[PDB]
């Protein structure tokens, strides 16, 4: 890379946010999979989802 | 600060290079902030 300046600009998150983006919708998955809209939130049995 | 190339120093040297997973900064401060609203990304 510095052969000829090749810098690589790191993703603008550590990999732990976008690990706890995943873990949000993670748990949200169910959590929207009731009603239309981003209103409420339907932290359900996963299963029962 | 020994062996430099290309132009002049941009310094106002006066207090501690940081250690950051980036890498190290001149100028920085550390602190232990929170900020959700980040407008210059480092
Ligand atoms: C700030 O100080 C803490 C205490 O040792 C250290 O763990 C951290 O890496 C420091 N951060 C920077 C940017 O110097």
């Amino acid at each position: 890379q510095y052969v000829a300046g090749y810098k690589v600009l790191p993703p603008l998150m550590d990999v732990n946010m976008e690990a706890a983006y995943t873990s949000s919708l993670l748990g949200s998955i169910a959590g929207v999979g009731w009603t239309a809209g981003l209103s409420s939130f339907a932290a359900i049995p996963f299963a029962q989802s | 600060s020994s062996t430099m190339s290309q132009y002049s120093r941009s310094t106002r040297s006066m207090y501690g290079p940081l250690q950051t997973p980036v890498g190290c900064v001149l100028g920085l401060v550390n602190s232990s902030l929170f900020v959700e609203d980040c407008k210059l990304p480092l």
